[PDB]
C-alpha cells in the first residue's frame, strides 16, 4: 500500500535551522493524519509532531513545541518539519509515519505506516 | 472519509503508585468531517482496576462540559453547534458511555468557535494500593467551511 520516504537529513550545527521533507506514494495522502518520531541515541523512539488530515491542526511534542513546527502539501503528497535551534539532544533518526485514525494521548497507535527514518546530527 | 481522533482511556486510567494524575485527550477541530470516538473503560470489564470508574455528562455525547466562569456547566451539544447530527448506536450498541464507546461527528460547518469536555474519571477506584487516574476529553473547534 502506501509508502513512505524520508530525505533532507544530514549534518548541522547547533543553532541552526534544518527541514525534512516525507514523500507519500498513491492517492489516498489526505486520508491519513501524519507524523514525526525520532530516535535518539541510547533512548526509545519518540512522538515529535504530527499535522492533521487537512493540514488544519498541529500536535507537538512538549521536548521540540515552539522550536519545531510541521506543515504538508496534499497537492504533492509531502510532509515537512522545520526545525529550528537546533541542538545536539536533536541527533536522531527521524521516522515519518501516518494514519487513518489519531491518538492523541499516544501518537504512535493510530500509525499503520513507517519510513525508513533519515539521520539527523547536530554538532556544537 | 475515514477521519478520526481516538481518545482511548483503557491502558490510561488503570491504578498505579503515582495514581491519581490527570490524563488529557486534546482533540483539535477545524476541518469538515471530523469523527471522535471515546473510549472510557466500563465498571467489571477487568476485575477490580475500573470498580469505581465514573462518566460526566451521563447523557453523553448529546450532553457536554463546558466552561462557565471556573465552574463546569453540562450543555446541550445540539445547542452549542447548530446542525449537529448524532448516531443513536455506534456498531449496534447504544451511543452511550455506559456501552464504553461514544461517537460523534461535527457537521460540515461550523461558524462560532466553541470548547467542550467529556470526563472519564477512574481516581476513585483503589486496587493494592494504587489508585486509578482521571481522565479528560478537551474537543477545541475552530470555525470552519
Amino acid at each position: 500500500q502506501v509508502q513512505l520516504q524520508e530525505s533532507g537529513g544530514g549534518l548541522v550545527q547547533a543553532g541552526g535551522s534544518l527541514r525534512l521533507s516525507c514523500a507519500a506514494s498513491g492517492r489516498t495522502f489526505s486520508d491519513y493524519f501524519m507524523g514525526w518520531f525520532r530516535q535518539a541515541p541510547g533512548k526509545e523512539r519518540e512522538f515529535v509532531a504530527a499535522v492533521s488530515w487537512s493540514g488544519g491542526s498541529t500536535y507537538y511534542a512538549d521536548s521540540v513545541k515552539g522550536r519545531f513546527t510541521i506543515s504538508r502539501d496534499n497537492a504533492k503528497n509531502t510532509v515537512f518539519l522545520q526545525m529550528n535551534s537546533l541542538k545536539p539532544e536533536d541527533t536522531a533518526v527521524y521516522y515519518c509515519a501516518g494514519g487513518g485514525s489519531y491518538y492523541p494521548m499516544s501518537p504512535y497507535d493510530g500509525m499503520d505506516y513507517w519510513g525508513k527514518g533519515t539521520q539527523v546530527t547536530v554538532s556544537s | 472519509t475515514n477521519k478520526e481522533y481516538v481518545c482511548d482511556f483503557t491502558d490510561q486510567l488503570k491504578p498505579t503508585e503515582s495514581g491519581p494524575k490527570v490524563k488529557k485527550c486534546e482533540v483539535k477541530v477545524n476541518e469538515p468531517l471530523i469523527k471522535v470516538k471515546i473510549i472510557c473503560p466500563l465498571k467489571g470489564s477487568v476485575e477490580k482496576l475500573y470498580d469505581n470508574i465514573e462518566y460526566v455528562p451521563k447523557k453523553s455525547p448529546y450532553v457536554v462540559l463546558t466552561k462557565e466562569e471556573t465552574k463546569l456547566k453540562e450543555k446541550l451539544l445540539s445547542k452549542l453547534i447548530y446542525g449537529l447530527l448524532i448516531s443513536p448506536t455506534v456498531n449496534e450498541k447504544e451511543n452511550n458511555f455506559k456501552e464504553g464507546v461514544i461517537e460523534f461527528t461535527l457537521p460540515p460547518v461550523v461558524h462560532k468557535a466553541t470548547v467542550f469536555y467529556f470526563i472519564c474519571d477512574n481516581s476513585k477506584t483503589e486496587d493494592d494500593n494504587k489508585k486509578g487516574n482521571r481522565g479528560i476529553v478537551e474537543v477545541y473547534v475552530e470555525p470552519y467551511g
